[PDB]
RNA sequence: CGCUCAUAGCGACGCUGCUUUUUGAUCCUUCGAUGUCGGCUCUUCUUAUCAUUGUGAAGCAGAAUUCACAAAGUGUUGGAUUGUUCACCCACUAACAAGGAACGUGAGCUGGGUUUAGACCGUCGUGAGACAGGUUAGUUUUACCCUACUGUUGUCAAUUGUU
RNA sequence: AUUAGCAGUUUCGGGGGCGUAAUGCUCUCAGCUGAUUCUCAAACUCUGAACAUUUUUGGUAAGCAGAACUGGCGAUGUGGGUUGAACCAAAUAUUGGGAUAAGACGUCUAACAUUCACUAAUAGAUACCACAAAAGGUGUUAGUUCAUUAAGACAGCAGGACGGUGGCCAUGGAAGUCGGUAUCCGCUAAGGAGUGUGUAACAACUCACCUGCCAAAUGGACUAGCCCUGAAAAUGGAUGA
């Protein structure tokens, strides 16, 4: 029916409305590739200053909150439609939030299918690639070319954004070598305030 | 590379359940046979792995 | 068992000695006699007495000879029969006696054969081949 | 059976025919036990009755119920204890089977044994169901409305014919429904002896409550 | 049953034109041209412009109204490989002889020697239209290509139902020419 | 049970069927007479497939074996002992699977047995005699009719006018 | 004829336990008694009605043997059930017309129209009567009940699947994952002292669990219709064709 099922999501609705009222600043955060040993210590620098509430697509059951404070849900940057999203909430340190958020991050390969981060740069060159895995490069169909004395698919730039899905071959290349492109964990879309947008300008530092 | 290989041919040959009343080869995902023999029934194992 | 001839295997010599026939050993051993039981390689019919042309690998017993052999079962070889047979030449042999020799479920002849030993056999069998006087 | 196909006496046939003075040579049922699990517990622990009735009438054999039972007994200790169960069968082989035997089974006669004289020795036993009546009780737990269900399950596959399976709505063994029940326990008019409820009256019981009311549940 | 089916719809790309007449269509393309019948009853499929071609299915049972989707789906693979064509990669695996395969686009065949060890030229005719060409990657792979999905796949399965040993244990070896990527299509 | 693992393969305690290749049950037909048993010979049919063909399972590595399906298209033996079907052995074989057709087949045979009269023995019986005990000797009649089948003429009495 | 616990005896018949020990005290345990409980009957009964079909005994059964009532057959055709001693309609002097009965009404074959589902089988198609079952089916048809869902369900695809900690047991080695017992807390939207693959054991992979994307229904356990499996036999082949 509606409030029911395994694990209550009545329970979680308490959670993102009646505590959606109970701090001074707010930062809107990306999860789709942080793991639980990446976050966990994020749940404690965070949890110290304020708390990380969010039911995940409870901001539609926020309404009854918005009739006194006016809160923007799909009107502020990002309209949440496409990506997941984690809430920071914080009163105490409002000002050292923004930069110990990115403190936490993790670098690592890319992973099959996954949404990905802001930078993605695909392994390339002779650091980039591998005598023994040109035949990978052999098996695709997109072209190989000999560039500074090794065979590769040449490509060095950034071709993927945040919710944009990489490539398995790709995902596997990076697996393959030792190249991480990027440090990632819980990264700002934008600063959030209470009824309006503080700043609606992304902040990775 | 050669790990690859030998997970494709197990794909088309041994991951697939094999029936009971019947020995009919299915797929991995089956619960009936698809044989008017075995009167496509419910008794699914799968086939088992290589032993010397 | 083996037999491993030649490469066909002949190129058949005719029925000559069916089962109940008696022949010489001609081969150094005890025996004097070889009583043919059956011979192998026959898939039957319905009323026909297995037979076995030259070359023929037949499970025989010695019914005359000394003791050691006799009242038991055992592999031997037809060397030349009396029954006429065509060869590829076109001519027709025979020979002056039915015989056979002792061997070995292979086809091991561990005496010396005596009197004449008919090609089709040596063709055959090289063993015999090998212990053969006469081949003519 | 074991001498013969229990399709020889599937059905009820002839009228009923039971161990007595004049029927006193047959053979001891297969089935000399109508338990399983805690007898002992009070029918106040477990308040869920699974009963399995048999849709046919029939002549539902001891040896048949003797397969049943066990099966149950070996679906006790893969699912729960022995202290979730309670089981008195409600079937016993009362009537007894008849067997005309014949001499010539492997031999020769010319028509000399025969029928002169057809009447049947007494070798087996059945119990004679009808159409709703229950062949096994479970009285149990709450928590077991599946594993005594796939119990008796099990025993339907022992038995001729097809065979219905149900949950009651009262405490099994017991007139009483779960309602009725719980209203009675709660006013005090409900008393227990042991794995059976009693009851008080108040027909009987115009003014002698002093000791039906001391024991009320 | 007899429920009323909606429509099902395929889009059309601007690069292809699809004709259709007496319940029969016809895609045509950059790459070429497949043709398709469809026989069913009240089965009006039509074209909308040159943006939408629709299935329909006036009062249709369960087993009349699961067709129409199917229907659907092949007119859309069409539509597919009449303008980016299907190619099937085909990996090839035994761990001692080497299977040697060998492509002939004048027969438009393949042919594999060695396989188990069989001295015979195992070969088999691809269907029309569709063709194999002989790319390396180090001795391991087929790439077949082709307009039409359903004949491709066919050539594929052809060669590899055929290629492989039938006796004794399955398990027990890799012999085979098997079908690797066959969602990738040839690049425009 | 199968080291593990109910169902690779088996499968208790139970239950449900089928078949008429067992023996009974019965007495419906036949007692103014349907020649009993086995064997030889010959044909056809059945599938509940032993082998061979194509397949699929397996505790299928290989070889070997076991389990199942489509399949009755083709095969499925020589012998010692016994009247024996049955039985048991030897040898071959890819396999030497199970069955039906008035327990296929006596104007087809044989007559070894059963199965008349002679006779011997054993046990029984006072005896005549008995024996579902053993032994030995003991007539196998008729097709030329009808159909069926094998072949052979001949009429398509317009073989389409005749040859 | 038979099942079960329970109460009061309980010291007793016997085992112990209880104060150093006792026909002294209480248990399981037998025996006695009481109130409940399961089932029970041709040869029990308080009570107690109204060849065929029905009643009915022997028999595993029979187209077996034997009874009761009624109706047939025999003694009897006719119409129907393809065919048929007994079934159904219905009784038989000889005819005509009429209208019916059972039973039929594609064609054989006298007789048709309209209309709603069901059957996807080589099925199925006139009771007696020429068969078929237990048990299976994500075949379809309808139905029952329960649960989930705009709090983002269901399906797919994607992310995560952590700390105490390799808990405590045991041991070449068992570190979530041969096995024994407890099975709690932190941090969380959420993460079992863990569902298998794996490893001397790990690692690595996988699942429960939670969530993103998409966007309206979805999941299940039963029920009973037809249909399929179950379903093998001998000349060629029988819904009569």
């Amino acid at each position: 029916m509606s409030g029911a099922g395994s694990k209550r999501k009545n329970v979680f609705i308490e959670k993102a409305t009646k505590l959606f009222t109970t701090y001074d600043k707010m930062i809107v955060a990306e999860a789709d590739f942080v793991g639980s040993s990446q976050l966990q210590k994020i749940r404690k620098s965070i949890r110290g200053i304020g708390a990380v509430l969010m039911g995940k697509k409870t901001m539609i059951r926020k309404v009854i909150r918005d009739l006194a404070d006016s809160k923007p849900e799909l009107d502020a940057l990002n309209t949440y439609l496409k990506q997941n999203t984690c809430i920071i909430f914080c009163k105490d340190n409002i000002a050292e939030v923004k930069r110990v958020i990115n403190t936490q991050r993790v670098g690592a390969p890319a992973k099959a299918g996954v949404f990905a981060p802001n930078d993605v740069i695909i392994p390339a060159g002779p650091t980039g690639m591998e005598p023994t895995q040109t035949s990978f490069l052999q098996d695709l169909k997109i072209a190989t070319k000999i560039n500074r004395g090794q065979i590769d698919i040449v490509n060095e730039v950034h071709i993927i954004k945040t919710g944009q899905k990489v490539g398995a071959s790709e995902a596997t290349l990076l697996q393959k070598l030792n190249i991480k492109p990027f440090t990632y964990g819980l990264e700002p879309k934008i600063i959030y305030d209470a009824g309006a947008c503080y700043s609606p300008s992304i902040s990775e530092e | 590379i050669e790990p690859s290989l030998v997970i494709l041919a197990r794909k088309y040959k041994c991951d697939k359940m094999i029936c009971r009343k019947c020995y009919a080869r299915l797929h991995p995902r089956a619960v009936n046979c698809r044989k008017k023999k075995c009167g496509h029934s419910n008794n699914l194992r799968p086939k088992k792995k290589l032993l010397k | 068992m083996s037999k491993a001839q030649a490469v066909g295997s002949n190129y058949r010599v005719s029925l000559g000695l069916p089962v109940g026939a008696v022949m010489n050993s001609a081969d150094n051993s005890g025996a004097k006699n070889l009583y043919v039981i059956a011979v192998k390689g026959i898939k039957g019919r319905l009323n026909r007495l297995p037979s076995a042309g030259v070359g023929d690998m037949v499970m025989a017993t010695v019914k005359k000879g000394k003791p050691e052999l006799r009242k038991k079962v055992c592999t031997g070889l037809v060397v030349r029969q009396r029954k006429h047979w065509k060869r590829k030449d076109g001519v027709y042999i025979y020979f002056e006696d039915n015989a056979g020799v002792m061997c070995n479920p292979k086809g091991e002849v561990k005496g010396n054969i005596l009197g004449p030993v008919a090609k089709e056999c040596s063709d055959l069998w090289p063993k015999v081949a090998t212990n053969a006087g006469t081949i003519v | 059976m074991g001498r013969r196909p229990a399709r020889c006496y599937r059905y009820c046939k002839n009228k009923p025919y039971i161990k007595s003075r004049y029927c006193r040579g047959v053979p001891d049922a297969k089935i000399r036990i109508f338990d399983l699990g805690r007898k002992k517990a009070s029918t106040d622990e477990f308040p869920l009755c699974v009963h399995l009735i048999s849709l046919e009438k029939e002549q539902l054999s001891s040896e048949a119920i003797e397969a049943g039972r066990i099966s149950c007994n070996k679906y006790i200790s893969k699912t729960g204890g022995k202290d979730s169960f309670h089981m008195r069968v409600r079937v016993h082989p009362w009537h007894v089977l008849r067997i005309n035997k014949m001499l010539s089974c492997a031999g020769a006669d010319r028509l000399q044994t025969g029928m002169r004289g057809a009447f049947g020795k007494p070798m087996g036993t059945v119990a004679r169901v009808n159409i709703g009546q229950i062949i096994f009780s479970i009285r149990t737990r709450d928590n077991m409305l599946a594993n005594v269900v796939e119990a008796l399950r099990r025993s339907s596959y022992k038995f001729p014919g097809r065979q219905k399976i149900v949950v009651s709505k009262k405490w099994g063994f017991t007139a009483y429904n779960r309602e009725a029940y719980q209203k009675l326990k709660a006013d005090g008019r409900l008393m227990n002896d042991g794995a059976n409820v009693k009851v008080i009256t108040n027909h009987g019981t115009l003014a002698q409550y002093a000791k039906d009311i001391a024991a009320a549940n | 049953m007899k429920v009323i089916n909606s429509s099902r719809k395929v889009q059309i790309p601007e690069n292809v034109t699809v004709d259709v007449k007496g319940r029969s269509v016809k895609v045509t393309g950059p790459r070429g041209t497949l043709s398709k019948s469809f026989d069913h009853a009240s089965v009006d499929i039509n074209l909308v412009g040159k943006k939408e071609l629709t299935v329909d299915l006036w009062f249709g049972n369960r087993k009349q109204i699961a067709c129409i989707k199917t229907i659907t789906s092949i007119i859309e693979n069409m539509i597919t490989g009449v303008t980016k064509g299907y190619e099937y990669k085909m990996r090839f695996v035994y761990a001692h002889f080497p299977i040697n395969v060998a492509v002939t686009d004048g027969g438009r065949v393949v042919e594999i020697r060695n396989f188990f060890g069989e001295k015979i030229v195992r070969r088999i005719e691809l269907l029309d239209g569709i063709t194999c060409y002989r790319n390396e990657k180090a001795k391991d792979e087929i790439v077949l290509t082709g307009n039409s999905l359903e004949l491709l796949s066919q050539s594929c399965a052809t060669i590899q139902l055929r290629s492989a040993i039938k006796y004794k244990d399955v398990r027990k070896f890799l012999d085979g020419i098997y079908v690797s990527e066959r969602n990738v299509l040839e690049s425009n």
